[PDB]
């Protein structure tokens, strides 16, 4: 296959639609692994996305430690 | 309440070398001489290769400290405080703010540069993380501080209002939070106001990035004299090799190839030297500017004149081109007035000091006070404890202290 | 290695050994080439020396972080974040290992939260009460002041709140009741 990324292009991997953390940084926000039996090259993903719920009158307090 | 701002540079700009084409040209001929000098050229590739992955170590380093992306809630209350420069800008699509948009702007037929440089051997490659990424992490950071506190760089994050947090780090400073409860609105004013002039500042000043322009300048002069050196003769007949080659027979022609050959070897290896010092300088700043955004963003800290110029409160990070730029939030004395004091207290032939405050007295009277504010109150059994007769402490002053049960016991 | 495997360059001389070139060639001629191949190398051993230099810069900027980090860490408790480790620092403990040091941190992190609704002050007797360490907190009937750290309701009295002024300028007062404990004894 081809595909042209910033970093100029990319012949021999295929780009899927998913993000995973980067094992082969390729550039411009794209990298590249080995599963599947295949290469695939794909976006970073930064991490999980997460939300707090903020109001006037509320708190959180711990109850355990580690 | 004070605003200030500071900037860190972080990163550089990553080169490659083509060795064949800068030093031999298009010649084969002297792409066949050049063989036998040896390994001079998998040396430059290696440190210039390290230099580059160093450059992306730096910024995942500084930038990528939290493991959630966070986001603040549709409703913009903050009790008062505005917030709406600093916070992600949904209308434009690089999903910026003001202030980032202008610190953007603010650094900086025919042929470009680049081109030329390109068509020379010398290439910039590109670095692995965008600016939509840095933004937002940048964004998650505001998010996770203005929403949870410090609580999320050492755990879980845990919500908490705005008002009880800006409470809690007056007690951090020295303060009793009833000041901020009587003051809300006077500080939210002046907050909003500093932000204010931080804007004006940015939009009117043009200098205030330096370092950065330093960077750039010094990175595109050291580009430029290493082009430049591509037409001296080093001792030769000319410059260009294939005249040499025409004009006179090979045995000077080999002469004047290895004259040319050790000049641009040697401009090369001076280069990276340079570049290596460059590199080190750059990891050094961004190593501080790591442990500043450990040390100002995700807690408060007590050392002087580290996170600010007066008495730390709290700070903003924000990205700029090839740095950071800090916002702190700090506290600062002012319309301060005379008091004459005492060391202790003699009263019922004992000894008083002040458990948390200072003596202080107005002409006739005495009272017990906070230190960083003026708040008077008579003087307890409640705010003192005894440690001996006041025959001992130099200074010592009569006076009388105050019981809360004997009033209780008469009435 | 690099070091040693550039002896067999050459630097444009006729070969890459000298006693060849000085059993060849008769004195008048054969300095260019020795000059060409002393030249070369001592060009090669000052990069060595120069790069060398670099690295031990470096080492010794690692070093005198790894000394800061054993003077504060482990001779002391630390206040910094994320200094001595991730959380709340406890203690630290040294360890060696080939040219280096290892550092085994412990820390203290919280867990199982729990959610709370709060108010700054409380008002009771036209007086406003603020908490002296704590933090006042509700489980939807009754009001109690708790430690931030941990969960560990008290009742709210008075040798644990102090009071400034009116209750009629902080945002968000609530009204409830602040127990005296002087009254019950003296009245029994």
């Amino acid at each position: 296959n081809v595909f042209q990324t910033r970093a100029g292009c990319l012949i021999g991997a295929e780009y899927v639609n998913n993000s995973y953390e980067c094992d082969i940084p390729i550039g411009a926000g794209i990298c590249a692994s080995y599963q599947t039996q295949s290469i695939i090259a794909y976006t970073m993903s930064l991490g999980a996305e997460n939300s707090v719920a903020y109001s006037n009158n509320s708190i959180a307090i711990p109850t355990n430690f580690t | 309440i004070s605003v200030t701002t500071e900037i860190l540079p972080v990163s550089m700009t990553k080169t490659s070398v083509d060795c064949t084409m800068y030093i031999c040209g298009d010649s084969t001929e002297c792409s066949n001489l050049l063989l036998q000098y040896g390994s001079f050229c998998t040396q430059l590739k290696r440190a210039l290769t390290g230099i580059a992955v160093e450059q992306d170590k730096n910024t995942q380093e500084v930038f990528a400290q939290v493991k959630q992306i966070y986001k603040t809630p549709p409703i913009k209350y903050f009790g008062g405080f505005n917030f709406s420069q600093i916070l992600p800008d949904p209308s434009k699509p690089s999903k910026r703010s003001f202030i980032e948009d202008l610190l953007f702007n603010k650094v900086t037929a025919a042929r470009d540069l680049i081109c030329a440089q390109k068509f020379k051997g010398l290439t910039v490659l590109p670095p692995l993380l965008t600016d939509e990424m840095i933004a937002q992490y940048t964004s998650a950071l505001l998010a996770g501080t203005i929403t949870s506190g410090w609580t999320f760089g050492a755990g879980a994050a845990l919500q908490i209002p705005f008002a009880m947090q800006m409470a809690y780090r007056f007690n951090g400073i020295g303060v009793t939070q009833n000041v901020l409860y009587e003051n809300q609105k006077l500080i939210a004013n002046q907050f909003n106001s500093a932000i204010g002039k931080i804007q004006d500042s940015l939009s009117s000043t043009a200098s205030a990035l330096g370092k950065l322009q330093d960077v750039v300048n010094h990175n595109a002069q050291a580009l430029n004299t290493l082009v430049k050196q591509l037409s001296s003769k080093f001792g030769a007949i000319s410059s260009v090799l294939n005249d040499i080659f025409s004009r006179l027979d090979p045995p000077e022609a080999e002469v004047q190839i290895d004259r040319l050959i050790t000049g641009r070897l040697q401009s090369l290896q001076t280069y990276v030297t340079q570049q290596l010092i460059r590199a080190a300088e750059i990891r050094a700043s961004a190593n501080l500017a790591a442990t500043k955004m450990s040390e100002c963003v995700l807690g408060q800290s007590k050392r002087v004149d580290f996170c600010g110029k007066g008495y730390h409160l709290m700070s903003f990070p924000q990205s700029a081109p090839h740095g950071v730029v800090f916002l702190h939030v700090t506290y600062v004395p002012a319309q301060e007035k005379n008091f004459t004091t005492a060391p202790a207290i003699c009263h019922d032939g004992k000894a008083h000091f002040p458990r948390e405050g200072v003596f202080v007295s107005n002409g006739t009277h005495w009272f017990v006070t906070q230190r960083n504010f003026y708040e008077p109150q008579i003087i307890t059994t409640d705010n003192t404890f005894v440690s001996g007769n006041c025959d001992v402490v130099i200074g010592i002053v009569n006076n009388t202290v105050y019981d809360p049960l004997q009033p209780e016991l008469d009435s």
